RNA sequence: UAGCGGCGAGCGAACGGGGAGCAGCCCAGAGCCUGAAUCAGUGUGUGUGUUAGUGGAAGCGUCUGGAAAGGCGCGCGAUACAGGGUGACAGCCCCGUACACAAAAAUGCACAUGCUGUGAGCUCGAUGAGUAGGGCGGGACACGUGGUAUCCUGUCUGAAUAUGGGGGGACCAUCCUCCAAGGCUAAAUACUCCUGACUGACCGAUAGUGAACCAGUACCGUGAGGGAAAGGCGAAAAGAACCCCGGCGAGGGGAGUGAAAAAGAACCUGAAACCGUGUACGUACAAGCAGUGGGAGCACGCUUAGGCGUGUGACUGCGUACCUUUUGUAUAAUGGGUCAGCGACUUAUAUUCUGUAGCAAGGUUAACCGAAUAGGGGAGCCGAAGGGAAACCGAGUCUUAACU
RNA sequence: GCUUGACUGCGAGCGUGACGGCGCGAGCAGGUGCGAAAGCAGGUCAUAGUGAUCCGGUGGUUCUGAAUGGAAGGGCCAUC
């Protein structure tokens, strides 16, 4: 399989495994909902009746005053009483297989390279750090809302990117699948492509 | 945490092949002058568990 | 393929049940514990192996039998393992080696399960009638 | 994720309480007294819509008889006639006939007539 | 798991393996020798942080509007589009932010070199006694006295001390291994009254702290102690000059402010129960869960002028609420005065089954490392073989002297 | 009258039980009694005469034996 450079017009090879697979919708959706389950910090806490601040005395007695039964000012089913199944932290992770993780990357790469939002360069880099320069590179490109990874990411390109919200630099290293989605097209670097095929394989 | 075994049951049932669970016979501590040699005989062997009890055994034994 | 146009698997998701949530449900009122008695009750319910005050089945029937500690110091070789060691001579280092059998174990027997299809030297371990033949059959040879 | 539940409850006893318009008292103001004076109104509705095909048949079976008789002949014979002589026609009918079209009638009661005879 | 266990309920290791972190020393003493090692107290330069700060980019026109940050148009900054504010939603109005800088004085830290005390090196010698061990009683060890090792000791005793002694789960022999009865020692570990910054598929005034508010207050109690309720005018007070009724009232009507005053301070929105005024229709010869099916009349709309719509509902068929609990409830059994708000199958971990996805005779990693949701890490766990109490044998095995 | 089949190992198949269990059983191996032999005998005309498990006792034992040899303790078989 070859993937055409824009810049350059030469022939990148690539694996059929990678980049020409099926899209397994099943697998990208349990891996995507992972990741986003993995962002969640999972701090909260409610009080249950044993923490709400008050007495442990019977508000009144058992019989004989003709009202309903109380045993705690705390009870949930009172005002200003405890949460009957109050919350606690909890860590919102999944495990992802490591094999699922990687299956799910090349059918989302796969289907970018099927829907053309993955772009392959031979180089993507900047003069200096400033973001008046990236902007014009990517209008020079018709690129608006785009990830660019790099095989290693360049400072003055990291610095120019980082105010431009529809963009974001990558190093190889660095992709996630929700990103792979996220962004409209995905730019990558003749270098990059290569680490990323020897990190799937 | 991890579920407990009922360490009794582990002590009276074993786990076979298919999964079913094998047993020693009850009657065969003592009093035995009494009982007929046929009779001791067929509680040498071990048994297996019958249907009805097979949902108790498991319960009691969950790492069998 | 964007986050909005990705959907789990048919089947993958059943919707967990909810008691207590009106009729229409078909768990309402009693959420499916049925009418009072200890089962029905928050907390409620016997113990594992309990048959209501009968002696269980689990105490009306003798222990037997006693553990040994040579057993769990013991473990089986396939055929099928013979080749996954390095360097085609079988013993109990090599076989830790490749992950085989665990570090404790000192003492081990080739059973005939799976194939051996490479001659093999075996060396201090016991093997079975079987499989001492389907290793001399692959040009193999065991040593006591 | 805490659900308050004040719009969906207040949307919930409000269409009950619609529902209720034209009950007496509490039946169409109280939430409680209300649902259970919707549900049983429904509950009627349901066994009147039968009830409803046998009151009418009840009161065209009457008016039919009443025609009849003032034919000379009884609401028995006139319809045991009407099969003999083959006519289909119905009693929501006969009994539009026997109010607005009294000429009409009477020729329906001589062809049962005729055929009993 | 091994075990412990009215062998019940339950309790529950270690060996060994993978990691984090890593560090070793001194006295029980004389000698030779100088005070070499290094830890404390007190200095003083060198950085490096802390306690105030400084600079910090770039926008106009027009439309709607009470007001523009919104729409539309055309520009500009961005190592700054974190965030907050401004008369509606602002990268460019303001405060910031990225980035670059700053300390007279005090001070944490890290090295540096003084002074004070501390003494290392080496050879020769020494090697913790009412102790170990025992008897009795108890306790601790996963181990409940058990066949019970080991540890602690209230009580009574009582060694050998390196040609010696402790341990290896009753005990003995053999072998192996260690040296008690003196002491010190960083790191990996535990926690947050408190300080700063930042974050949240956490709450949003009956929630969230008891407490968004002058709350541990009011209030209750002799006292310990218990313990509330209560947030929102507007962009701006521009918080209503003045006039009128009234008691030089309360309250109101004007006027005026404002985009708005049914935003007027008893102030955003302003539900429901509950209480009124007005209008249409019904209702004073009529018996009951109050509706439902049928249905005239009246009123008001529409208008093929046939009818339709809306409200009401004379008269008439049928018709004993709901929940709960029960063999069975109109039941004269239970519960509810009504409304609004809140109020009950959850969470964690283990285990089994079903669905679904991955990989497949394999599958999968834990802690941890890693800036890494990646990648590393296969210690382990489950599976691919069973039979037997077990040794053991093994596609068989157990049973039995041996199986038809 | 003569005897020890009131045998040991097993058991096709079946009955009866929620289960624990209980019952009936040709036939096979070993060894036996009676009878001349065919054959019969695994107690008694049959149906009551009974007590799970734990804990422990006694005898036996090609099992186990916490460094190793033993032992203790445990297992298995018989029995209380
Ligand atoms: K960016
Ligand atoms: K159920
Ligand atoms: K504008
Ligand atoms: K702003
Ligand atoms: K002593
Ligand atoms: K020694
Ligand atoms: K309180
Ligand atoms: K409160
Ligand atoms: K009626
Ligand atoms: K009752
Ligand atoms: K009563
Ligand atoms: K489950
Ligand atoms: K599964
Ligand atoms: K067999
Ligand atoms: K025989
Ligand atoms: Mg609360
Ligand atoms: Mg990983
Ligand atoms: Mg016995
Ligand atoms: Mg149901
Ligand atoms: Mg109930
Ligand atoms: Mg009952
Ligand atoms: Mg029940
Ligand atoms: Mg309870
Ligand atoms: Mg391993
Ligand atoms: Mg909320
Ligand atoms: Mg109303
Ligand atoms: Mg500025
Ligand atoms: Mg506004
Ligand atoms: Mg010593
Ligand atoms: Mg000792
Ligand atoms: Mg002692
Ligand atoms: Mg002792
Ligand atoms: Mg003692
Ligand atoms: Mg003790
Ligand atoms: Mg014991
Ligand atoms: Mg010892
Ligand atoms: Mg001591
Ligand atoms: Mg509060
Ligand atoms: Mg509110
Ligand atoms: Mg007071
Ligand atoms: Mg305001
Ligand atoms: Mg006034
Ligand atoms: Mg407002
Ligand atoms: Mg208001
Ligand atoms: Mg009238
Ligand atoms: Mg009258
Ligand atoms: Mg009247
Ligand atoms: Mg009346
Ligand atoms: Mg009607
Ligand atoms: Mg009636
Ligand atoms: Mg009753
Ligand atoms: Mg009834
Ligand atoms: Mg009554
Ligand atoms: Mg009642
Ligand atoms: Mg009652
Ligand atoms: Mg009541
Ligand atoms: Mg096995
Ligand atoms: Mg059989
Ligand atoms: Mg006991
Ligand atoms: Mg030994
Ligand atoms: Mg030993
Ligand atoms: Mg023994």
């Amino acid at each position: 399989m070859e993937l055409v450079l824009k810049d350059a017009q030469s022939a990148l090879t690539v694996s059929e495994t990678t980049f020409g697979r099926d899209f397994n919708e099943a697998l990208v959706h349990q891996v995507v909902v992972a990741y986003a389950a993995g962002a969640r910090q999972g701090t909260r806490a409610q009080k249950t009746r044993a923490e709400v601040t008050g007495s442990g005395k019977k508000p009144w007695r058992q019989k004989g005053t003709g009202r309903a039964r109380s045993g705690s000012i705390k009870s949930p089913i009172w005002r200003s009483g405890g949460v009957t199944f109050a919350a606690r932290p909890q860590d919102h992770s999944q495990k992802v297989n490591k094999k699922m993780y990687r299956g799910a990357l090349k059918s989302i790469l796969s289907e970018l390279v099927r829907q053309d939002r993955l772009i392959v360069v031979e180089k993507f880099s900047v003069e200096a750090p400033k973001t008046k320069l990236l902007a014009q590179k990517l209008k020079d490109m018709a690129l608006e809302d785009v990830l660019i990874i790099t095989g290693e990411l360049d400072e003055n390109l990291f610095l120019a990117a980082r105010n431009l919200h529809k963009v974001d630099v990558r190093d190889a290293t660095g992709i996630d699948p929700v990103s792979l989605i996220a962004f409209d097209k995905v730019v990558m670097t003749a270098d990059a492509v290569k680490q990323v095929e020897e990190m799937l394989a | 945490p991890k579920i407990k075994t009922v360490r009794g049951a582990a002590k009276r049932f074993k786990k076979t092949g298919k999964g079913g669970f094998k047993h020693k016979h009850a009657n065969l501590r003592h009093i035995l002058t009494k009982k007929a040699t046929k009779r001791k005989r067929h509680l040498r062997p071990k048994a297996m568990v019958s249907k009805g009890d097979l949902g108790l055994v498991i319960a009691c034994l969950p790492y069998a | 393929m964007r986050l909005n146009t990705l959907s789990p698997a048919e089947g993958s998701k059943k919707a967990g049940k909810r008691l207590g949530r009106g009729i229409g449900s078909g768990l309402g009122k009693t959420g499916g514990r049925g009418h009072k008695g200890q089962k029905s009750r928050s907390g409620g319910g016997v113990r594992r192996g309990f048959e209501g005050g009968q002696m269980p089945l689990y105490r009306r029937l003798p222990k037997f039998g006693f553990t040994s500690r040579k057993a769990a110091i013991t473990a089986e070789i396939r055929l099928s393992d013979l080749a996954k060691v390095e360097g085609g001579v079988v013993d109990l280092n090599t076989l830790k080696a490749a992950n085989i059998i665990g570090i404790q174990i000192e003492f081990a027997k080739v059973i005939l399960a799976g194939e051996v299809t490479t001659p093999v030297t075996v060396r201090g371990l016991r093997v079975t009638k079987g499989a001492r033949a389907a290793i001399e059959a692959a040009g193999g040879k065991i040593e006591e | 994720a805490r659900v308050k539940r004040g719009v969906i409850a207040r949307a919930r006893h409000k269409k009950i309480l619609k529902q209720a318009k034209g009950y007496y008292g509490a039946r169409s103001r109280v939430y409680r007294v209300a649902f259970q004076a919707v549900i049983k109104a429904g509950q009627y509705a349901y066994r009147d819509r039968r009830q409803r095909k046998r009151q009418f048949r009840q009161l065209w079976i009457a008016r039919i008889n009443a025609a009849a008789r003032q034919n000379g002949i009884s609401y028995s014979k006139f319809i045991n006639g009407l099969k003999k002589a083959s006519v289909e026609i119905d009693r929501k009918i006969l009994a539009d006939i026997a109010v607005f079209d009294k000429v009409a009638f009477t020729a329906l009661v001589e062809k049962a007539k005729a055929a009993l005879a």
